[PDB]
DNA sequence: TTAGCTGGTCAT
RNA sequence: ACCAGC
């Protein structure tokens, strides 16, 4: 609510997720970080621009609200500036869906993320239609719901032209496949999958 | 002969995933650890270890660990895994009968444990007792959850594998082969001319003594009778709590009446406090303050209160005079309430799916190798004689289990042996009266012409009167069984000694072998000891508490290893006879409480054949450890346990 | 729970002091036991005293477990009945006295139920509607089985317990009692219960309290 | 000088 | 301290 959280004046620090079952040295690549405010530890995700400049957080506490620290833009994916070229993305869902796959592939093939959801994903995506004319497949790696077959469905119009294939998982999303030992499956989702 | 940790997700109740599993050799000296992927190397490496006739070394393997494995190795990847009983074996069974005393020696010791570990078998506290414990998997997985932001569900954390579990797996194996070293480290049990981590299956059984075996072969055979459970009804069970829940809730209504409230002190502060009937301090000042004179004071300024006073008690008052009676019959369903139905530990709050109760049972859990039955203790229900003591024994029944192929109830068979530690005794003491007294047992039944002879009302009187006379008594404690004075309880006493004066004999036999000076204080006892431990039937060491329950100690100790190895046998003849146990086959046992056996099996004639078997199986233990007496027992046949009783 | 004994410090006996796995000790001998308005009635500022309901029946301990507690300010006799929430605070209150003076202190939620911090797990559940019939089931099963009220009578039936979902779903079976229905509640998972009398109390002050206890284990279908 | 071996209960 | 059991 109030502006960037700076570190210093929030502790920051980052480390492992052993719950989830992701490393230090994803977290510090991407950004997601854990801070001590008002006692009660929050967990903190990091946007940037396209540049690289920081404009927003998105701060989740011990039972998953949301809290927001600025205007939140329909521009801004988790991790797009980490990407500028390359033959693949896998699109994700959540937040911790895209640290689960730079774990399980290291760092190696572009993964962003979205920053709303299933609610307005296609808001989110045509409006990013113009940063995806500098890549060649796009693999959308959503929930296995209702809603997100829902989503991808929607959202399968508004991205460019007919490089969408979309994969599919036996788990709800991306990291209960990591927790019960399915790194198998995944690996071969994002390279072959069922298309439109 | 290797040592071997597994790790799963939940209890053997409801378990469903495999998550990690370390082993190590005593040839290769290699931990060989495992992965969630790598379950059917696992299950290989252990049958390869049986195929080729060795020993594989659990902790608490009986009864959790390897029925674990045979349900995950059936239920995960569709393969039967059954190992042989004569190839595992335990660490805490062997704990159990070599540490059978811990609450005795663990002072001193409480500096090293925390507090909540003081007299524990489990793996973490001998792990704190050893010196070699390297944190604890709970407490930092919870520090390490705070410590991110994420909170702590449920305590439940083997939900997910990791490696902090493989971590910990790793100091469980270390820790349990630093326990086995100690244990076979023993000279008494463990003859030190051979090493008993090369041999096989033939040699570590058959080269030591009987003690580990036996031990072994009832941990095996009381987790699968744990396993199968005891069936029960529910609806007979919730009539009875509708029924005598309306009974307490109107004796105090009738009650609050006749016992009025008072100003209790808290400028002097008062309170409006109310009649408890359940407090024995407010019928204290009630029946103070009505006319009656306790003249009895264990307490130093408080009567003693319990229903062998509120019987012999007599006030002014005609009112008070009925109302005492209500008061007893109100702490009455008090009592049967919090046992059946409202207790922490309640008969309907452990029921699993099924309609069965699974009970646990240690098989030496006092140290006169008597079990123990705990979680609910089904040892403890109310008999038959007590008020509303067949209903709650209705319950219990056998044929509350209608089968699975036919449709139809089984039958239940029930065993109790008779004069059991009171023959015992003529074993003992028969190579001082020739054999003299051993022959009056075996003619006739014992306990009803003891109360012929000692003119008691009921034969339950006298079975208790004949044991608290033999494990030395006082003046009063058996003349109050007869209600009189102490005057009866000298002249009883000089009657039942002046019979067989044999049993001062052994008396003095036992304390010149005990013990040797024993210094008087004016209130207390310091006693230089010769030896605290008597050898029993199989070279145990049986740890005598006090000098004066030295019998006790003799006789009881004694009492047990015969059932202990009656109910071994009389499955070892069965199973051999050609039937099967489990509730797919033929027969299955439900109880053992510390005398009698409840099984429980499909037709008539395999209750027959039971009921037969028993008698055989009872005079090869009066056989095998040549027993001066003639052992026998005695069966009855019902649909439930109020007949079998 | 428990753990084993010690010997009692104080009475001065040996296997009478009980050690519990929270840290506190208890001994059956000596019997000691060791370790709107917008305002929030305090208990030492009301002078509050948990009394008995002699004319009604209830005895002390279940006013105690209850939160049901009365207060002496102004020189009158106020019955201050706590609401509270899952983590263990009071929220809102209720004032009662003789002339239903219903002062609702606090912030008053829109679905608080009264005794709802006690429990998360379970085979049954007992609803009513009022604060006296609810103390009236926990007399009859002294405290240990789970009963909750509703914290706004019998006109929010579809409104309080209606917001109240995921709670009432952690049960296997849920049953009414209110004055002789709601379909909020999950499908297959509703018994609704048949009486007498008035309501639950008048039961209870007439000898049919085993018809209360009959209609809780063996109650019939909606 | 002592009947014995167990379990289960409780209140702020 | 009380109750129940073998
Ligand atoms: C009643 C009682 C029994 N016991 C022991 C001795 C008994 O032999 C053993 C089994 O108890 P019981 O089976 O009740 O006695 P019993 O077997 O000698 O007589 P019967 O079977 O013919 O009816 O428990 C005690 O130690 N203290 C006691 O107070
Ligand atoms: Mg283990
Ligand atoms: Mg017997
Ligand atoms: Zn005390």
């Amino acid at each position: 609510t109030y502006n960037v959280w700076n570190f210093g004046e929030s502790n920051g620090r980052y480390s492992a997720l052993t719950a989830r079952g992701i490393s230090k040295e994803t977290c510090q690549k991407a950004g997601y970080w854990i801070a001590k405010v008002d006692g009660v530890m929050y967990q903190v995700a990091d946007y940037r621009d396209q540049n690289g400049n920081i404009v927003s957080q998105k701060v989740r506490d011990k039972d998953k609200n949301f809290k927001t620290t600025g205007s939140h833009k329909s521009d801004a994916l988790f991790g797009k500036h980490l990407w500028n070229g390359g033959k693949k993305i896998v699109v994700t869902e959540g937040e911790i869906d895209m640290l689960t796959v730079m774990e399980l592939q290291d760092c190696k093939y572009p993964v962003v993320s979205l920053g709303h959801g299933a609610s307005a994903a296609k808001k989110t995506c045509a409006a990013n239609y113009e940063y995806f004319d500098q890549f060649e497949q796009i693999i959308l790696m959503f929930d296995m719901d209702e809603a997100g077959r829902k989503a991808v469905e929607e959202a399968a119009q508004v991205l460019p032209a007919g490089k969408v294939r979309v994969a599919v998982l036996p788990c709800k999303d991306a990291n209960e496949c990591h927790l019960n030992g399915h790194d198998r499956e995944i690996m071969e989702q994002v390279w072959n999958a069922g298309p439109w | 002969m290797i040592v071997s940790d597994i790790e799963a997700n939940a209890l053997l109740e409801s378990v469903t995933k495999f998550h990690c599993g370390v082993i190590y050799d005593y040839s290769t000296a290699e931990y060989v650890s495992y992965r969630p992927s790598d379950f059917g190397a696992y299950l290989d490496a252990l049958e390869a270890e049986v195929a080729r006739g060795g020993l594989i070394v659990f902790h608490n393997g009986h009864k959790y660990d390897v029925p674990a494995l045979t349900k995950l190795a059936k239920l995960q990847l569709n393969r039967e895994f059954h190992l042989p009983r004569e190839n595992c074996i335990d660490t805490l069974v062997l704990s159990r009968l070599i540490h059978s005393n811990l609450k005795d020696t663990d002072m001193g010791l409480l500096r090293k444990l925390p507090g909540k570990r003081f007299g524990s078998h489990a793996l973490e506290a001998w792990g704190y007792r050893l010196g070699e414990m390297k944190g604890e998997y709970k407490d930092d997985f919870k520090r390490m959850l705070e410590e991110q932001g994420e909170e702590y569900v449920d305590g439940m954390e083997w939900w997910n594998f990791n490696e902090e579990m493989m971590d910990y797996n790793v100091q469980d194996v270390v820790v349990t082969k630093a326990l086995l070293e100690k244990l076979l480290s023993d000279k008494h049990y463990f003859p030190p001319e051979i090493d008993f981590t090369d041999v096989g299956y033939t040699t570590f059984w058959s080269e030591s003594l009987e003690a580990v075996d036996i031990e072994h072969r009832a941990a095996w055979l009381l987790a699968k009778q744990e396993r199968n459970g005891f069936p029960f009804d529910t609806k007979a069970i919730e009539e009875l709590y509708v029924e005598l829940a309306a009974r307490r809730s109107e004796l105090l209504r009738k009650l609050t009446e006749t016992f009025g409230s008072w100003y209790q002190p808290k400028y002097t502060p008062v309170e409006h406090v109310v009649f408890n009937p359940s407090s024995r301090d407010h019928i204290q000042k009630k029946l103070q303050e009505a006319g009656w004179v306790p003249t009895k004071y264990t307490d130093k300024g408080a009567p003693v209160v319990d229903d062998e006073v509120l019987e012999g008690v007599r006030v002014d008052d005609p009112e008070k005079q009925a109302a005492i009676d209500l008061i007893k019959e109100y702490l009455m369903i008090q009592k049967r309430i919090g046992q059946s139905a409202e207790g922490d530990k309640a008969w309907l709050r452990y029921v699993a799916e099924d309609g069965k109760i699974h009970g646990s049972v240690n098989p030496n859990g006092a140290v006169t190798g008597r079990a123990t039955h705990a979680f609910p203790n089904l040892a403890q229900i109310p008999g038959v004689r007590s008020p509303y003591g067949e209903q709650c024994r209705a319950a219990f029944g056998a044929e509350h289990h209608l089968d699975g192929i036919t449709g139809k109830p089984w039958v239940q068979a029930g065993i109790d042996a008779s004069g059991l530690e009171l023959r015992c005794l003529a074993h003992f003491m028969a190579r001082f009266d020739n054999g003299e007294y051993a022959h009056e047992i075996l003619n006739g039944d014992i306990h009803t012409k003891n109360q012929i002879a000692a003119e008691l009302p009921t034969r339950d009187n006298a079975k208790t009167f004949i044991y608290g006379f033999l494990y030395g008594a006082g003046d009063e404690k058996i003349g109050q069984i007869v209600g009189a004075g102490k005057e009866r309880g000298k002249e009883l006493k000089k009657k039942f000694l002046e019979n067989t004066p044999a049993i001062a004999a052994l008396r003095e036999s036992i304390q010149q072998t005990l013990v040797e000076s024993s210094q008087w204080v004016a209130g207390e006892q310091q006693v230089k000891w010769k030896r605290r431990w008597i050898k029993g039937l199989d070279g145990r060491k049986v740890h005598v508490r006090s000098p004066h329950a030295a019998l006790n100690t003799l006789l009881q100790s004694a009492g047990a290893l015969i059932c202990k190895l009656w109910i071994i046998k009389t499955e070892e003849m069965l199973v051999e006879k050609g039937l099967k146990h489990g509730w797919d086959g033929d027969f299955a046992y439900m109880a053992w409480v510390h005398d009698e056996i409840q099984v429980g099996c499909r037709t008539e004639e395999i209750a027959q054949v039971v009921i037969e078997t028993a008698q055989e199986a009872m005079r090869w233990v009066g056989d095998h450890w040549n027993f001066r007496c003639l052992l026998d027992t005695e069966g009855k046949m019902g649909p439930n346990w109020a007949i079998c009783h």
